[PDB]
């Protein structure tokens, strides 16, 4: 839910999240997958120096 | 006007709750949830002029020293108030050597770490509501 | 706001840490994890300048040197002190034999492949957050 990430979440980082949810969604992504897309990226991202 | 508007969170004293909280795991301040929970509250009231806002700082800061001052089991700022005098009358070393003996290094150690940790979090995830929900518990606790 | 551009990482004192964590595995280090808890939020702190963040670093080096002092079992400096009189008196080719005898050269091959391992992983492994991880790791078994 919007309501949960924007609560739980700062403003910035629940609009950048959501906004890659809402492009993985326009791509044929399913919430399921497009939800795991989003724990894998930010595993990646915490994980190894994708920067 | 408006008033959903200004609940920007706690801010600055959140992280001075965090202390308190600190302070209570260790068990070296005996909290009280209500005192506690209605200067939350004080702070938490959506006050739509800023000069409104500066003032209630200004105001809680003497109100916050005070409010840690008496947290604690120090005694009360009337006795020190009144033994001032002979604070000040004593020798200055012997006042370093209780402090030093007071300062307990690994709170203001634990005290850095925790700053550290809020303030990387402070970009992340939002504390205010992991505060009061901590702040909630405590207090349903406390009434069990 | 985008604070995360100050959020530098360890960077060099990555490899200070695992070079302490290689001493302490090994038995030759006298560990205190809740001063390196306090190193690596001071090192890990954001300072919005670069020349604030770089004097950091410099000031910290010392600092740094002080702390690998102390986790070491090398007589303090005071010892060195007194003792620089016995130092002098010595030979040139006993300090030598001296020192010679003191370096282990395993671990001098161990600091060089650290060393190698350590500047290619920092490429595909964030050794910062594994760093953080053990040592908040190695302070929660020293506390509980």
């Amino acid at each position: 839910m919007s309501i949960l990430t924007r609560w739980l979440l700062i403003p910035p980082v629940n609009a950048r999240l959501i906004g890659r949810y809402r492009d993985y969604r326009r791509h044929g992504a399913s919430a399921f997958s497009a939800t795991l897309g989003c724990f894998w990226m930010i595993l990646a991202w915490i994980f190894i120096p994708l920067e | 006007s408006s008033l959903w508007q200004y609940w920007r969170g706690l801010s600055g004293w959140n992280f001075y709750f965090l202390v308190k909280f600190g302070l209570l795991w260790a068990g070296y301040l005996n909290f009280h949830p209500l005192l506690n929970l209605v200067f939350a509250a004080f702070l938490l009231m959506p006050l739509p002029r800023y000069s409104l806002h500066r003032l209630r700082h200004w105001i809680a800061l003497p109100i916050g020293f005070a409010l840690f001052w008496h947290d604690t089991w120090l005694p009360g700022p009337e006795s020190i108030m009144s033994q001032g005098s002979q604070v000040a009358g004593f020798s200055t070393d012997y006042l370093i050597d209780l402090v030093t003996r007071f300062i307990n290094w690994q709170m203001i150690g634990a005290i850095f770490v925790l700053l550290v940790a809020w303030l990387f979090l402070s970009q992340w995830i939002r504390i205010t509501v992991f505060v009061v929900a901590i702040l909630l518990w405590l207090n349903v606790l406390t009434l069990a």
